[PDB]
């Protein structure tokens, strides 16, 4: 008997849900190809191991990324 | 309200019944025994088991009925065998929860276990 | 994270209120009374729960707008600080930005 | 029948603290790993509980008296006992404690606990005498000297016979909560071992319900029944009461409060706070947690 | 695109009832058939418990003038369960029968019988012209007319003190401004219908979270587990799937609540066993479709459900729309009507958790993991 | 454009609801009831539309 009060609520929630994926896509998908670093670390003395992906770990995350992942519940 | 008990069952003479006055939860006591009552006579002791392990028996219950307890289940268990019609009664289980040094038994909630061939 | 969890918890907890009815559980009202009075109580419950849902949705919309502003800022920072070198002061940290 | 007591003397009363003592389960529901805020009649934290010595000793020689004054019953009573030889033996409840009105009695007269609701004619000094060493051999022999006449025994409960056997520092703590609402009498209880305590120690224990009774009478005042280790004419050499008053009991009064009970994973109450105790507890209750950040 | 078109929920396949094992009969005759009913000021109390009560007999007896019921319909009294029932009886005139309703002010209502505003229960009133009325007059039924203050609900006043209307103290002696504490009733056959004797009985129920003992006439079924079934335990109803729970219940506890609005666990009345309650299943139904340009084939996603349950969720009973189309679980649900492909492409119809769907060549809807872009190495 | 049009359409379509009253038409209620209950119905409609 209240008409379409229910439809607008679901519509708004769906709009928010779509906006979240839009946000993530607009932030992270800024590169059109996937690049990889060479196996040699000849960077003139610059050590990028802390931020570079770690292949030993089961998930391809940097050490810093793992600290960030564990520090947030 | 604390504890509750349920169960029962009709039987023909010569059979065996397994009734546990199932406890409604983990409880503490000192002598969890079995009592009975049939209309026409006062209530009598059948058999008791204490926390230590002593198993007291009435005069007419040797060699036929035994009581066990499952700590992991929290239930006494009287194993009643070789029923006779004279055993017909409404069967109960008092609890020995310590109150003012012991008392306030919970036998009020009981079971009906009648032995009859018809 | 905490704001989202707390909002959802409050929405769930709002289901325990009477809103002037005799019971907060719809099944008890349905199984206890007749339709002429069951309707009278169910209308109160419906109005209360609808108001709770509307409040939740409005606060979610406002929070989503703020999150979208933050995400736009993050996208701009990724474009300017990471994909290039910015001359804007204090946009990519204190000092002269390098990378 | 009832008999009198001879020597009375006096000693000013003592008091003790009751930090985190006297918490019971409010409702019959199961909770797990959640802290839940209730609203009922609890004993406030850090309350001032009156202290009574069971044997009112004037001096350790043997000059004694019973300390069992009639006390009010205001919206419930928290009762605790510290004893080692079962001196405390029950209570009597009512309004006038005479034949005019009904009165409830819960007495453990050695053989079995006896609850009755009759119009008793209570005497001024109700006590149960124990002839522990009065006879030639050493054995307990009880005595019932509570009332004179009993009428209108509406309610009656009796227990199956049991015998106390002892055959001296293993004191015991027995907490009780009495509450009388909507014509129902509630009893909560707990038992805790203890050793060598001058008074009730600190700690925490949750009192589980023990019985709900449909007595449905008016309760305003109550008294206490104590075991008389002596006789009344000429008990013996000296030191009639046990250990010159080591047995003792405490009385507290319940008030409408709001607690924040904490259930663990097994569903038992482990800790609580009193919201209206101090500002920090107010912060804990409003924030719905046991820890507060800056 | 993908369109949220409806929601789905597994339907209850069975209904079970579990009631306590009491097999007694409540003494409703004694309260109603009693030869001598109490006075207005004193009334009576008769608790009823540990017996089954057949309220249909009293409803269809047709020997009662009024059956006005508050907080519960008389027809549904049989199905409910109560902890105990309080029966009170007295004798009232015909005109004063109205003053037994809650929230009303009257001499009987204010000084004799105050019912609480939140009163649940019913009142039974019927004429007793040939029973409580005598030719010489039955004066044994008393009247309270003058009291110091209004009585609290469910409170009995027996004191026969001579109240003081004026400033002079009566001191237990009648006289000026001192009246008889309890006037008498003029019950005679010559009196009119409004003055004829009416016997009034009030039944008050206690719907409390406690073990029930006055359950009505009903049968108990068997416990069916691991399926979506309607349950009715000790009067509380609902729907869910019940399993064996390991929660250590204390002996005095009956329910279990974690979020304080849902009963996650419950104890069976007959066999004192504890079984948890879980909602059966629910979720959203989305339709993955290319434009009505391209084709008319569609795929359906059941969001966030284990879909061994999908064929029996909810004539439009497509259920497994295309059983040949290999169904497979994703983190979003399981997709029905699409074929899994190893090749990765750019996403066009997002589904969730990295899974994307598209319509391509013959042509059909396929499902794949999205590709983030062409690989490169500098 | 579509969001604005859909919002206005929903607002207009909401006038067809009863919100618990006997009817969604104001004149229909006013032409059949006397003020004591007509007022109750008007309050239901007013609450919904507000
Ligand atoms: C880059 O830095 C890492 C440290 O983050 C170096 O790893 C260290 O290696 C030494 C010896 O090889 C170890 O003793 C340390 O324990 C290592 N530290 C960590 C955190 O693992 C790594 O060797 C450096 N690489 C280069 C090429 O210089
Ligand atoms: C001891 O004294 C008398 C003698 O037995 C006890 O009896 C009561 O005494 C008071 C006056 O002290 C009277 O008002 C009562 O009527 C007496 N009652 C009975 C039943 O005799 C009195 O109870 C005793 N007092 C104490 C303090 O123990
Ligand atoms: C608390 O008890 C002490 C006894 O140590 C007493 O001196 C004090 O007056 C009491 N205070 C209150 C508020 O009861
Ligand atoms: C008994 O002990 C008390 C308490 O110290 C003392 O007052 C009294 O003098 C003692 N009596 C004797 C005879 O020593
Ligand atoms: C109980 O009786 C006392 C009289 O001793 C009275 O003051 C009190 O109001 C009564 N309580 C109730 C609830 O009637
Ligand atoms: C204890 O009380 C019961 C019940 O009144 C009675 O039968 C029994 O004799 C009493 N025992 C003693 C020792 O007083
Ligand atoms: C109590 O018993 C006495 C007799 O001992 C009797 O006179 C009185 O009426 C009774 N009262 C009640 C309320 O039963
Ligand atoms: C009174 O009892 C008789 C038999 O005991 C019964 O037939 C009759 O119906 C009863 N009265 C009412 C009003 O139920
Ligand atoms: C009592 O319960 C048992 C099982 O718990 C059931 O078999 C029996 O039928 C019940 N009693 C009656 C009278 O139905
Ligand atoms: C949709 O279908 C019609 C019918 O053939 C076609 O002409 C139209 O171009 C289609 N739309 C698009 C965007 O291709
Ligand atoms: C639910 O799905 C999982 C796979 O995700 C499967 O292992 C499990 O058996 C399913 N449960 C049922 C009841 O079929
Ligand atoms: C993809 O290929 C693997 C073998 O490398 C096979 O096991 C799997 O089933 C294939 N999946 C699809 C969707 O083709």
């Amino acid at each position: 008997q209240y008409g379409s009060f229910c439809t607008q609520l679901n519509r708004a929630l769906t709009g928010i849900a779509v906006e979240q994926d839009k946000n993530t896509q607009e932030v992270f998908a800024q590169v059109k190809q996937i690049y990889k670093t060479p196996p040699i670390k000849d960077f003139g003395g610059f050590n990028f191991s802390q931020i570079l992906p770690d292949p030993s770990k089961p998930s391809k995350r940097s050490p810093i990324e793992d600290l960030l992942f564990n520090k947030v519940t | 309200v604390q504890l509750q008990e349920s169960g029962g069952g009709l039987v023909q003479p010569g059979g065996s019944l397994r009734l546990s006055c199932v406890a409604s939860g983990s409880v503490t006591f000192n002598s969890m025994g079995w009592y009975r009552q049939a209309p026409g006579k006062q209530r009598e002791l059948v058999a008791q088991i204490t926390a230590g392990g002593d198993t007291h028996y009435a005069d007419s219950v040797k060699g036929r009925f035994t009581i066990s307890e499952h700590r992991g289940k929290n239930a006494v268990y009287l194993e009643m065998h070789s029923l006779k019609p004279e055993d017909t009664a409404v069967y109960y289980c008092h609890l020995q929860v310590p109150f003012l040094g012991g008392g306030y038994d919970y036998w009020g909630q009981g079971t009906q276990v009648t032995v009859s061939s018809g | 994270v905490n704001q989202n969890a707390q909002a959802l918890n409050t929405l769930v907890k709002q289901l325990s209120s009477n809103f002037g009815a005799i019971s907060s559980v719809l099944n008890d009202i349905l199984s206890r009374l007749d339709p002429p009075e069951a309707e009278v109580q169910i209308d109160r419950l419906i109005t209360g729960r609808l108001q709770s849902l509307q409040t939740y949705v409005t606060q979610q919309l406002i929070r989503a707008a703020e999150i979208r502003a933050s995400a736009n800022l993050a996208a701009t920072k990724m474009s300017e600080c990471v994909l290039g070198q910015s001359k804007r002061v204090d946009f990519c940290g204190k000092g002269y930005h390098l990378m | 029948q009832c008999v009198n007591l001879t020597t009375r003397t006096q000693l000013p009363p003592a008091y003790t603290n009751s930090f985190t003592r006297g918490v019971y389960y409010p409702d019959k529901v199961f909770r797990s790993s959640v802290l839940h805020s209730t609203q009922d009649l609890f004993l406030p934290f850090f309350s001032n509980v009156t202290w009574f010595h069971a044997i009112h000793v004037s001096g350790t020689n043997g000059t004694k008296r019973f300390d069992n004054p009639v006390l009010p019953f205001n919206d419930g009573v928290y009762f605790a006992s510290t004893e080692k030889s079962n001196i405390i033996r029950g209570w009597i409840f009512g309004t006038t404690l005479d034949s005019k009105t009904q009165s409830l009695l819960i007495v453990n007269n050695a053989t079995n606990v006896v609850i009755k609701v009759c119009e008793f004619q209570f005497c001024n000094d109700p006590f149960l005498g124990v002839y522990y060493h009065k006879n030639n051999k050493s054995w307990m022999e009880s005595e019932f000297r509570v009332y004179s006449s009993a009428n209108n025994c509406t309610f009656e409960y009796v227990s199956q016979p049991f015998l106390m056997d002892l055959e001296g520092n293993f004191k015991n703590l027995r907490e009780f909560v009495f509450k009388n609402i909507d014509g129902y009498f509630k009893i909560y209880s707990k038992h805790t071992p203890i050793n060598l305590v001058r008074d009730l120690p600190q700690g925490f224990s949750a009192l589980e319900p023990l019985v709900d009774l449909p007595i449905g009478i008016n309760i305003t005042r109550f008294q206490t029944l104590l075991a008389l280790h002596r006789s009344y004419l000429t008990p013996g050499d000296s030191s009639s009461g046990w250990t010159a008053g080591a047995a003792a009991y405490y009385v507290g009064y319940l008030q409408p409060r709001t607690f924040l009970l904490k259930y663990n994973e097994n569903g038992t109450i482990t800790d609580a706070v009193d919201c209206a105790l101090d500002p920090l507890s107010e912060t804990k209750c409003t924030l719905k947690s046991f820890t507060v950040e800056k | 695109g993908i369109y949220q078109t409806s929601n789905f929920r597994v339907q209850p396949t069975e209904s079970i009832v579990r009631f306590p094992n009491i097999t007694n009969l409540c003494p409703f005759g004694e309260v109603f058939n009693a030869t001598r009913f109490a006075s207005v000021y004193a009334w009576n109390r008769k608790r009823i418990s540990n017996c089954v009560a057949d309220y249909s007999v009293l409803y269809n007896s047709a020997s009662f003038s009024t059956f006005k019921c508050y907080g519960v319909s008389p027809t549904k009294l049989n199905d409910l369960c109560f902890t105990n029932v309080y029966a009170d009886s007295f004798v009232i005139r015909g005109d004063e029968v109205r003053q037994i309703a809650p929230g009303q002010t009257g001499k009987i209502a204010d000084y004799n019988y105050k019912l609480p505003d939140d009163f649940t229960g019913c009142v039974i009133a019927w004429n007793s012209n040939n029973l409580d009325s005598k030719v010489g007059g039955n004066y044994n039924y008393l009247y309270r007319l003058f009291r110091k203050s209004n009585l609290k609900p469910f409170e009995r006043d027996i004191s026969t003190e001579i109240y003081q209307a004026g400033s002079t103290p009566c001191n237990g002696v009648e006289g000026f401004n001192c009246y008889f504490p309890l006037q008498s009733y003029g019950f005679q056959p010559t009196n009119g219908v409004g003055y004829q004797p009416y016997r009034v009985v009030v039944l008050s129920f206690e719907l409390l979270h406690a073990p029930a003992t006055v359950c009505g006439p009903k049968k108990s079924t068997n416990l069916v587990k691991n399926k979506c079934v309607n349950f009715n335990f000790n009067g509380l109803t609902g729907t869910g799937v019940l399993t064996e729970s390991n929660k250590k219940f204390l002996p005095f506890q009956q329910f279990g609540r974690d979020i304080a609005d849902t009963t996650d666990a419950v104890r069976d009345p007959q066999t004192l066993e504890i079984l948890d309650i879980t909602p059966c299943s629910f979720g959203g139904v989305s339709v993955i479709t290319p434009g009505t340009n391209t084709s008319n084939q569609v795929a359906v996603l059941y969001q966030g459900v284990n879909c061994t349950e999908v064929p029996v969720a909810i004539t439009p009973t497509w259920r497994v729309y295309s059983t040949g189309s290999n169904v497979f679980q994703t983190r979003a649900g399981c997709l029905i009507g699409a074929e899994h492909v190893n090749n990765s492409y750019e996403c066009d119809i997002p589904i969730g958790a990295g899974i994307c769907a598209s319509y391509q060549t013959s042509q059909s809807i396929i499902a794949y993991t999205m590709s983030l872009g062409a690989e490169n190495s500098v």
